[PDB]
């Protein structure tokens, strides 16, 4: 819902490993935003 | 209280509950020439950053009250519209 369709299909849909990463990725974005850490990724997504 | 929050951080958010029944009669009672004790306690919430999500519920309506009051001075309406600007 978040990311444009092309930047989904290239991380989430690729392959496997990078996608579960990624899925990943957002709840540790979710959770160390609440200790002022934020996240960094180098296709750089919106903040979900 | 803005060096706490630069101190500690994330664990400001255990403490913030306690306070906040102080800043919130800060609001509504404050007898400072033109404010500016309130003007302080703005800067001071820019500061608190994401520990105010499980209470910006709380302070948002006193900030809110402080910047639409036309019997309130400029310098303190400007004060409050910047803070919100940061928090957002």
């Amino acid at each position: 819902n978040v990311l444009p369709r092309d930047l989904f299909q290239k991380l989430f849909r690729q392959d496997l490993l990078v996608a579960s990463l990624f899925r990943n990725f957002l709840l540790a974005e979710r959770i160390m935003r609440s200790y002022n850490c934020t996240p960094v990724s180098s296709p750089r997504l919106p903040p979900t | 209280i803005e060096q706490i929050v630069v101190a500690l951080g994330g664990e400001f958010k255990l403490y913030l509950p306690q306070l906040i029944p102080h800043m919130l009669r800060v609001f509504m009672h404050d007898n400072s020439p033109g404010r500016i004790v309130s003007i302080k306690l703005l800067a001071a919430i820019q500061l608190f950053g994401a520990n105010l999500d499980d209470y910006l519920h709380l302070l948002l309506p006193p900030i809110v009250k402080l910047f639409d009051a036309p019997e309130a001075p400029l310098p303190s309406r400007k004060a409050a519209l910047e803070t919100v600007d940061r928090l957002t």
